[PDB]
């Protein structure tokens, strides 16, 4: 198996793959920004409440 | 939920405590003068006994 064209072909289908990692990544890194964001308002607001 | 029911509860407990303090002051403030007018009655009645002892 030496030929340019599986090369090209095998390169094309990891820079689709690539494209799909990376939405289904920058998919998880917001929603654990959120999560992070609503935790330290939950705590922000629990400890004004108790003050 | 702690802060949503910390905030409902102080509010709650600020009203309750609030309303029960307030009774409880009426209660002794109306034991103590119950008492204040037992010591005055008390007092009126040792004014009339020296005046019975002065006649």
């Amino acid at each position: 198996g030496i030929n340019p064209t599986l090369f090209i072909a095998q390169l094309i289908n990891f820079l689709l793959l690539i494209f799909i990692l990376r939405a289904l990544l920058y998919r998880p890194v917001m929603n654990l920004l959120n999560e992070r964001t609503r935790r330290i308002e939950e705590s922000v607001r629990d400890a004004e409440k108790v003050r | 939920e702690q802060l949503a029911n910390a905030r409902r509860d102080y509010e709650a407990e600020i009203a309750r405590a609030r309303q029960e303090a307030a009774k409880i002051v009426a209660q002794a403030q109306e034991r103590a003068k119950q008492q204040e007018a037992e010591i005055i009655a008390q007092a009126r009645r040792e004014a009339e006994r020296l005046k019975e002892e002065a006649r």
